[PDB]
């Protein structure tokens, strides 16, 4: 299976939804060459709306599989997506903050791979997206894995700045964030140089961004008086 | 990446913003360019249509732009149904100029999907209309499918046939439909429906625009369907000959040009009967001078012998190269010049000089006109006169004595044309006169100090044709050329130029002069090196006109000479390479001249070694050493023969002169090799059959000419001397010396490809790949490559099929040999080849590329690309073998 | 349209890249 | 063995002097004995330009690889062992070369400039394919050939970007610090000259981008295609020669200076590639050097626009994009294009359909940013300097994008961000 | 009809017209082979006579264009086959021989007497040919030897038919016949080459009703990407469906052929038993061709094609590809 479970764990009707969604798409291909792969699922999709949200979904979970599949899958999905997926990323949204207690490691690094080409490629409603993802951050934890995806969801972001500067609210919300996890975070050398990469973005974007850090609130003054 | 930009161009398209949106849309065709790959291509065109459904009229509209662009790219359309469904369903909203832009995307699409009933029924639809742009729109979408689908062409013609014949259609929609009908050669039921059809027309709206547009149209489906041209050509002969209208007859006019143009053959005589009496009626300059150009146009092809005398088209001709307006005049002689070539009568043999006097009056007239309508009748009357005496030499005379008498009162575009014409005339006829020459160095003294910017172009010209006219060698009058461009040319390229007519036509010792005194202007390395070696060339060559007939001492001296200078050329010459425009087949060329002339050097040494070593004592094996070493100098000549015709393979850039004389190179070494064979070697095989036709031959040039005849000099010299004498007589060296001193003492003469390099087309030959592989699994390589081109494709040849060849080796043996035969197919080919590797080791994979004309010949042209491949087995094969060899 | 001499060397429509060079170099 | 053939063959070649040149045409081709080659060329030279120099050249920078790869192991064998004995015939041609290089040295006289420049090449292909490390005597009369003040002809113009690019592949050559300073003064009366730039002056401005943004790469490569072969440079000898240039012959404003009285590249777009003028341009106004160092870069960038071709040139559009930015800064901010007879007689002395719409997209793009820097401005009231409506009046809009249309496939990036322009700011020509 | 009447009226003003000089000939030559083809196009019903006559005239125009090449004022010596054209000629015209001999049905004997006259040329250029490049008399002799058993046996076969071929070059042929046979081998290869030049060009009698035969391969369509994955030694099978139009006998003549990417062409005889006819006119061919290989290092494309067979075989019908993969052990 793909999330982690036992006999007596509950049968998720939407890990059975993802589940169709994994006969549909793996199934009509076949292992056919992209070509005519991609002509079918075409003609799928424009059938109807419910079968393109399921071929949607579909190379969704691909992307959370198998890493060449998850190559081949994104480059379906953008190249098949009509509406540029808005609803499907309303759906990893719900998957996202519903099913994250329970997804498996190489899912969480595909998953985060997926948010990074989205930020990337700059398709519309990310911001959504980077903001549930980045409420799934537990504070006061010292877990090496949360650590590690805090610090690659820091890296994407910090690559991807300017992604921010357009993105107003993010912007806010992106800093208060980073402020929390700098009062949480400190005890190793790693973590230092971590702190340091944090309170130099955060800094950078508080001069850059005075006008609309002013409606944080005043808890903005609360994590600066512990910094 | 492609699919990184397709996406960060989709996020534009939604961002609603209507900039943004159109921006992204017309971004799209140089994403096609970038990427074609269809599945791409396929989800664009499949967002695309999704945009043009759900967006405005603007969008719409900048999406059909977009279509219209990328027609090259929709036949790689995976999900036509769809792509085209949902454009479709705009079709139905009520907004009009939304349903036209539909009609028009329909009719851009028409290529990919003819035959759709739903999109014709559309089509047929919108075409009753009131909306005028809708209607416009489905006009057009009419058009296009008509030009694609058939069932569809005959039901928009009975459409079209009983909308004409109503009355509700204003006048400017029935102008804009009837060109509709064009595409309705299909079958040739319909195109007679159509014929019918118009015929109608003509007779019931005989008003000027719309009697226009139907008989060009009823000209282009009988130009489609050739079943009703006859038919067609009498009606615009009717129209010609009784409409009173200027513009109708011009239109009539064009038609027939555009018949001449694209079936002569098909015109009768009556056809031409009628043209020509059309011609002598009308009183108008105008139209006489058009039809008297499609009288022109026709006589330039088999028109006139399907004509047959004095006749219409003689009187005709006669008549109007008397005209007063030049253009007129032109034509006429054209005619004439056609008609007096064409065919061998009595009585155009008896009009023949009109023709040429009639040449000389149209000559004197534009001889100072000094307009681009005279330029362009001067043009013409020149490559007529050129025509005329390729055709009777006899009369040629007398057109190089006009030619010489107006060129001194001539203006200076007019002498640049005379002398281009004049060179023409004396290269392709060797017989000029050597009093030419005179009035030719009289004009350029005078013209010496005549203008500054113009001048440059005259002195090149009159150049060139006094070095074509000396058949032999220069004097003092060599020293005036120079001297006078030393004093007042100060250009340089001019000089250039000059020197490289001089080389062409073999005044080496001219363009040695020239280009020693051009060497200090030049700036760059390789320039430098290029002219020093010309320089070196051409003093090599002027010491060959050193030779003497019967003096063979001088003769060796000579050759030695011309050696050292040659070998000092071509370290020069291969010092001037450089990766742009490497100097491949000049540094081939000057190699094998020089092997050539060191074969000859050997070759003299021979002749003398049979007196110089007289045979032993212990012996036609009697002279030994003379026996081995003609044995050598055959083996030579052969191998040079060989290496010329792998120079000819490989110069496939090269234009029919230079091939020509790569050829003429090739036979005199394959004349050495014969004569050598039939003297020496086995008088008994020379069962020559040389007695033939060969003196007959039309020579291109001179120096073909003379190639030519001292080849049939020395075939005939040969064979008096079959048996008369023993195998190793004195006679048959001397005869042998005597052909090597007389083929070398004609000048060699450059070419084209020499100095100038046109259709330059390489192949990138692409592969899929130091290398190792399995040998159980046998090797499958990819190859392909594009075909490069530089300014005109196909100017001289044109690739009609690439030959690909491959072999394998091994101890870097011919293991893998098979040919395939593709077409570039777009100008990029592909292919695949199968190869296996039995010995386990270190294999090289050399593949070749040769190209196949039109004409048929294979050129080895393209790269000896190279590469390496290791042999070698799993483990466990391996394993199990060493364990199983008992 | 018809040219006067098919083996004229002086069209120079098309230039090269060494002939190219080789006029812009002294001129 | 070799010695005794050598020998053999040259007392045969002076036995018969005529065909030496065979016999050595002979070792060329089977690639045999390349030292009795060079002995008879020696021995067959005894102005113009000698034929040994012709040879080495023919054969370090012919086709034929082969070849080279030949000699190249045969010269450098020959300066490895030995230690100069005086033996080996490599030493004679060297001291030929030497004798050559007395010879042509006096600055220049006029046609002497050309086989200067040859016998720099030719020392360029031995240090270069060879490996043939320089003696002391040899590299002092290499430097004084490079100090050398040609009559800035084109002939001159390429001699200095040899001994340019001399200097950049060889900076063992320079070696000790007066011959140093000999090299930097030299480089300072080059920057000094005008003449030049009617080119060297391109690739000058060009390497001192490359070294400013430590592309030491880019140098590699740009030195090879000026030369005319491919040589390993070493790079760490550029680190060490970039650090006196950049530090004193070429500061930002000295380059700066001279990026403005560089010349336009005429005729530019995609047919012709590499790096030009206009990036080096461009990557000045991305570091908004020109306002730092007071230098109007206005008319530059207005004439360089003036000459364009049929086929976009991809740097076009960042440039104007960049230079319109550049007009936007708070303090100082360059100055744009002028409301008078540039703009005015370009849109009626024919100027190409490039030139008119490129100018017309740094209109409508001028007047996006003044939208929207106006919204804040917090400058000198002449911070908008907006062009006239009545200059807006005569600039044909819907024309000039129709021949965009026209010309889309040539113009790809160009149309687009003007229709762009259109639809956001004249949607009442989109109708 | 129009259409039939002006096909009728183009070749008479060929047949009219051939006496020109070469270059009116190879110009009108073109046009008419042009307009042929294009008529052939245009209408379907007349496609047959017309790519038929299109053929026939191209064999003339090919024949024309040979005996004007440049090697026939030029010494055997200086000969160089690399330009040469003859040779090429001699071999298209062969081939379009054949194809008028067998690719078209309803095709009588009189049409068949000019066939094999224009395959008798063709064989005379080629034996001009390779006297010319060649220099033993031996060969000379023994190719002159069996070219003149063709010449006789030609006139034996067509007996009934020599005093409608006047002018042509078997009467004048047969005319000279003592003298061809008694002569040396340079004196007859001069005399048939000076024959040749100056022989007519015979009328074609167009037959009542004629069809091209013609296949179209549908099983594998336009093929795609997708390979044949199967295990390397064994063997995978391909069905073949094609839609054959105008066979005469499909079941013995028809040959399906596939070329592996290397010099094995296989070569494959289907059985009667398969061949069906839905409709008269035509013929349907299903077929499970079965084709195996050694192990390749990548999927590669291998061609199929349908084949004519003769008492050799040529080419008919579009060459179709197909990809195939076999995947090792």
């Amino acid at each position: 299976r793909l999330l982690l479970s036992t006999s007596l764990d509950a049968k998720d009707e939407l890990e059975e939804r993802l589940e169709r969604c994994m006969s549909i798409v793996t199934s009509m291909t076949a292992g056919v060459s992209e070509r005519e792969a991609n002509d079918a699922l075409n003609a799928y999709v424009c059938k109807g709306l419910p079968q393109h949200e399921e071929i949607c979904l579909g190379l969704f979970t691909l992307i959370l599989t198998e890493p060449a599949q998850a190559q081949k899958c994104y480059r379906d999905l953008a190249l098949v997506s009509r509406d540029g997926m808005n609803i499907v990323l309303n759906k990893i949204n719900q998957i996202l903050m519903e099913k994250y207690l329970k997804l498996q490691d190489t899912c969480r690094t595909q998953l985060v791979w997926l948010v990074r080409e989205l930020v990337k490629s700059g398709v519309l409603g990310a911001d959504g997206v980077c903001m549930t993802f980045m409420k799934q951050i537990a504070g006061g934890d010292v877990t090496a894995k949360n650590i590690w995806l805090a610090e690659s969801v820091l890296d994407i972001l910090t690559e991807q700045r300017e992604w921010v500067l357009k993105s107003s609210i993010l912007i806010a919300m992106a800093v208060y964030t980073y402020l929390r996890l700098i009062v949480d975070h400190h005890g190793t050398a790693q973590l230092q140089a971590l702190r340091q990469k944090e309170v130099d973005f955060c800094i950078s974007l508080l001069r850059e961004r005075f006008m609309e850090c002013l409606m944080i609130g005043r808890d903005l003054v609360r994590l600066l008086q512990n910094v | 990446d492609a699919n990184s930009a397709l996406m960060e161009l989709d996020k534009g398209l939604r961002s609603g913003k209507l900039g943004e949106q159109c921006e992204a849309v017309v971004r799209f065709p140089r994403l096609f360019q970038k990427y074609p790959f269809p599945i791409l291509i396929n989800s664009a065109f499949l967002k695309l249509a999704d945009v043009f459904r759900v967006g405005n009229n603007f969008l719409r509209l900048c999406v059909l732009k977009v279509t219209q662009q990328s027609e090259k790219h929709l036949e790689k359309i995976l999900n036509v149904d769809e792509f085209v469904k949902r454009i479709f369903s705009v079709i139905h909203s009520n907004d009009p100029v939304a349903r036209a832009i539909t009609l028009r995307m329909l009719g851009s699409l028409a290529s990919i999907i003819p035959e759709r009933k739903n999109a014709h029924h559309s089509i047929r639809q919108s075409l009753d209309s009131h909306d005028n742009v809708e209607v416009e729109a489905a006009v057009f979408a009419a058009a296009n499918f008509s030009a694609q689908s058939k069932d569809f062409a005959v039901g928009i013609c009975n459409k079209i046939s009983e909308m004409i014949q109503g009355l509700a259609t204003p006048v400017d929609l029935k102008l804009k439909l009837i060109p509709i009908l064009q595409h309705m050669h299909h079958d040739a039921i319909l195109a007679s429906s159509a014929r019918q059809l118009l015929q109608q027309l003509v007779t019931s709206y005989p008003s000027t625009k719309m009697v226009i547009v139907s008989l060009h149209t009823f000209t282009l489906l009988a130009a489609s369907s050739l079943v009703d041209t006859p038919k067609q050509i009498q009606l615009l002969l009717q129209y010609l000959k009784n409409d009173p209208r200027k513009a109708v007859k011009r239109l009539a006019i064009q038609d027939l040009k555009l018949l001449a143009n694209k079936t002569p053959h098909t015109w009768s005589r009556e056809n031409i009967q009628a043209l020509c009496e059309c011609a002598l009626q009308t009183p108008y300059d105008s139209l006489k001078l058009g039809m008297l150009s499609v009288l022109s146009t026709l006589s330039g092809t088999i028109a006139i012998k399907h004509y047959f005398r004095s006749s219409d088209l003689v009187k005709l001709a006669q008549e109007c190269c008397y005209h007063n307006n030049r253009g007129i005049a032109a034509h006429g002689v054209r005619v004439l010049t056609n008609i007096t070539v064409s065919c061998q009568e009595k009585d155009l043999l008896a009009l023949e000089q009109d023709a040429v006097f009639g040449l000389e009056s149209l000559l004197v007239l534009c001889s100072q006109d000094d307009s681009p309508g005279a330029q362009a009748t001067l043009k013409i009357a020149l490559n007529c006169m050129v025509k005329l005496a390729k055709g009777r030499p006899h009369l040629s005379q007398s057109v190089v004595e006009t030619l010489l008498t107006q060129l001194h009162s001539a203006q200076d575009a007019a002498r640049i044309l005379m002398c281009h014409c004049l060179a023409a005339i004396a290269m392709q006829l060797p017989v000029l006169g050597d009093g030419m020459l005179g009035d030719l160095m009289e004009l350029y003294k005078v013209i010496g100090r005549s203008a500054t910017d113009k001048q440059q172009e005259l002195l090149v010209s009159l150049a060139t044709v006094i070095f074509v006219a000396s058949q032999k060698a220069l004097s003092v009058e060599s020293k005036a050329v120079i001297k006078q461009q030393l004093e007042s040319v100060s250009n340089g390229w001019t000089v250039y130029r000059i020197a490289r007519q001089a080389s062409r036509m073999g005044n080496h010792d001219m363009a040695k002069e020239l280009y020693q005194s051009l060497l200090t202007q030049v700036a760059s390395e390789h320039f430098y090196f290029w002219l020093n070696s010309l320089k070196e060339f051409s003093h090599a060559e002027q010491c060959l006109t050193g030779l003497q007939e019967e003096n063979y001492s001088s003769a060796l001296s000579c050759i030695a000479e011309s050696l050292k200078f040659y070998h000092k050329g071509i370290a020069s010459l291969t010092a001037a390479s450089t990766p742009l425009n490497p100097l491949s087949f000049q540094c081939e060329f000057v190699k094998l001249r020089i092997d050539l002339l060191q074969a000859f050097s050997q070759l003299i040494c021979t002749c003398n070694s049979l007196k110089t070593s007289p045979p032993p004592a212990i012996a036609l094996q009697r002279c030994g050493r003379i026996s081995n070493q003609m044995k050598q100098s055959m083996e030579e000549f052969r191998s040079l023969a060989s290496r010329y015709g792998d120079l000819y393979q490989a110069s496939f850039d090269a234009d029919s002169a230079t091939l020509r004389n790569v050829e003429l190179q090739q036979q005199s070494c394959l004349l050495i090799s014969h004569a050598i064979e039939a003297l020496i070697l086995d008088p008994e095989s020379a069962s020559f059959q040389e007695y033939g036709s060969t003196g007959t031959a039309h020579a291109d040039s001179e120096y073909e000419r003379r190639m030519m005849s001292v080849y049939n000099h020395v075939l005939e010299e040969v064979e008096s001397l079959n048996r008369k004498y023993t195998p190793v007589s004195y006679m048959h060296t001397a005869c042998l010396c005597n052909a090597i001193i007389a083929l070398l003492k004609v000048p060699l003469s450059f070419q084209r490809y020499f100095f100038q390099k046109l259709q330059s087309t390489s192949i990138k030959l692409a592969l899929s790949p130091p290398i190792a592989v399995q040998n159980n699994q046998q090797l499958a390589l990819k190859v392909e490559g594009v075909v490069q081109h530089g300014s005109k494709p196909g100017l001289f040849r044109k690739i009609q099929s690439v030959c690909l060849n491959v072999s394998s080796t091994l101890q870097s043996n011919m293991t893998n040999e098979m040919e395939q035969r593709v077409e570039p197919h777009n100008d990029y080919f592909s292919t695949q080849f199968l190869l296996n590797f039995a010995i386990l080791g270190t294999h090289n994979i050399t593949v070749e590329s040769s190209v196949k004309d039109a004409n048929g010949i294979v050129w080895k042209t393209g790269p000896r690309t190279t590469i390496f491949v290791k042999s070698l087995e799993d483990p466990y094969s391996q394993q199990i073998r060493l364990q199983q060899q008992q | 349209d018809v040219s006067v001499w098919e083996e004229n060397w002086e069209d120079d429509i098309v230039q090269d890249d060494f002939n190219q060079q080789l006029r812009l170099e002294m001129e | 063995g070799g010695r005794r053939r050598t020998d053999a063959l040259r007392f045969l070649c002076k036995m018969n002097p005529s065909q030496a040149l065979k016999v050595r045409g002979m070792v060329v081709e089977e690639c045999h004995l390349p030292g009795l080659g060079v002995a008879l060329t020696l021995d067959h030279t005894k102005d113009g330009v000698s034929d040994l120099v012709c040879f080495v050249s023919g054969l370090l920078l012919g086709t034929n690889a082969k070849v080279r790869t030949w000699f190249g192991t045969f010269i450098r064998n020959g300066q490895q062992r030995k230690r100069e004995t005086s033996s080996s015939v490599l030493w004679q041609m060297r001291r030929q070369l030497l004798l050559e290089l007395m010879g042509i040295l006096p600055g220049l006289k006029e046609e002497h400039v050309v086989k200067a420049s040859a016998l720099l090449r030719l020392y360029c292909a031995l240090m270069g394919i060879a490996g043939l490390k320089p003696t002391e005597e040899e590299a002092e009369q290499l430097l004084q050939l490079m100090t050398s003040r040609p009559p800035a002809t084109p002939a001159g113009v390429r001699f200095v970007s040899l001994s340019f690019c001399m200097l950049l592949a060889f900076s063992t050559l320079v070696s000790t610090p007066e011959q140093e300073q000999l090299m930097v003064v030299w480089l300072s009366w080059m920057i000094k000259e005008e003449a030049y730039f009617e080119s060297f002056g391109e690739m000058l401005l060009l390497v001192a981008m490359y070294f400013h943004s430590n592309q030491l790469s880019a140098i590699i490569d740009l030195v090879c295609s000026t030369l005319g072969m491919k040589i390993v440079i070493k790079p760490s000898s550029l680190s060490r020669m970039k650090t006196i240039f950049t530090q004193e012959i070429f500061t930002e404003q000295v380059v700066t200076a001279h990026a403005v009285r560089v010349p336009v590249t005429s005729n530019l777009s995609a047919n012709i590639t590499g790096f030009l003028p206009i990036h080096c341009i461009y990557q000045l106004l991305r570091s908004r050097s020109f306002t730092k160092h007071k230098v109007s870069i206005k008319d530059w960038i207005y004439r360089q626009l003036c000459e364009t071709s049929t086929p976009l040139h991809p740097q076009l559009l960042p440039l104007i994009d960049v230079y319109i930015n550049s007009i936007l800064t708070p303090a100082s901010k360059s100055n744009p294009e002028a409301t008078n007879q540039p703009v005015t007689e370009q849109e009626i002395q024919r100027f190409s359909i490039t030139a008119q719409l490129l100018v017309l997209y740094y209109i409508l793009s001028y007047e996006e940013a003044l939208l929207a820097n106006t919204k804040t401005l917090a400058a000198m009231q002449r911070k908008p300097k907006s062009y006239s409506s009545s200059l807006m009046d005569q600039i044909p809009i819907k024309f000039l994008i129709r021949q965009a249309q026209g010309l889309q496939q040539e113009l790809g990036g160009l149309h687009s961000a003007l229709l762009r322009l259109l639809a956001t700011n004249y949607p009442h020509l989109c109708i | 009809d129009p259409s039939q009447q002006f096909l009728q009226q183009s070749l008479e003003r060929v047949y009219s017209l051939q006496h020109l000089d070469p270059q009116g000939a190879q110009e009108l030559l073109e046009f008419t082979i042009r307009d042929l083809q294009r008529l052939g196009e245009l209408q379907s019903e007349l496609a047959g006579v017309a790519d038929f006559s299109a053929t026939y005239l191209r064999c003339q125009l090919l024949l024309i264009k040979a005996l004007q090449e440049k090697l026939w004022n030029v010494a055997a010596p200086l000969y160089l086959k690399q330009s040469d054209l003859a040779s090429a000629a001699a071999k298209q015209i062969m081939e379009e021989t054949y194809k008028m001999e067998f690719m078209y049905s309803g095709v009588e004997n009189k049409q068949v007497v000019i066939i094999h006259h224009m395959r008798l040329q063709a064989k005379a250029l080629q034996l001009i040919v390779t006297a010319r490049t060649t220099r033993g008399l031996d060969p000379l002799f023994g190719m002159c030897e069996k070219f003149l058993q063709e010449v006789d046996f030609f006139q034996r076969y067509f007996i009934a038919d020599l005093p409608h071929l006047q002018d042509s070059f078997v009467d004048k042929l047969l005319d000279l016949m003592p003298r061809l046979m008694t002569s040396k081998p340079a004196e007859v290869v001069k005399i048939l080459q000076t024959m040749l030049r100056q022989s007519a060009f015979l009328h074609l009698p167009l037959p009542e009703q004629i069809h091209k035969a013609s296949a179209t391969i549908i099983e594998p369509a336009g093929e795609s990407d997708n390979p044949l994955r199967f295990t390397s030694g064994l063997v995978v099978a391909l069905d073949v469906d094609a839609t054959l139009e105008h066979v005469q006998d499909p079941q013995n003549t028809v040959k399906v052929q596939v070329l592996y990417p290397d010099g094995q062409a296989q070569m494959i005889h289907p059985k009667p038993a398969d061949f069906r006819n839905p409709g008269p006119g035509r013929h349907r061919l299903i077929t499970q061709v079965y084709l195996s290989h050694t192990a390749w290092t990548e999927a590669c494309q291998v061609e199929v094609r349908l084949l004519l067979a003769y008492n050799g075989t040529i080419p008919f019908s579009k060459p179709v590809k197909v990809y195939i993969m076999p995947k090792p052990a």
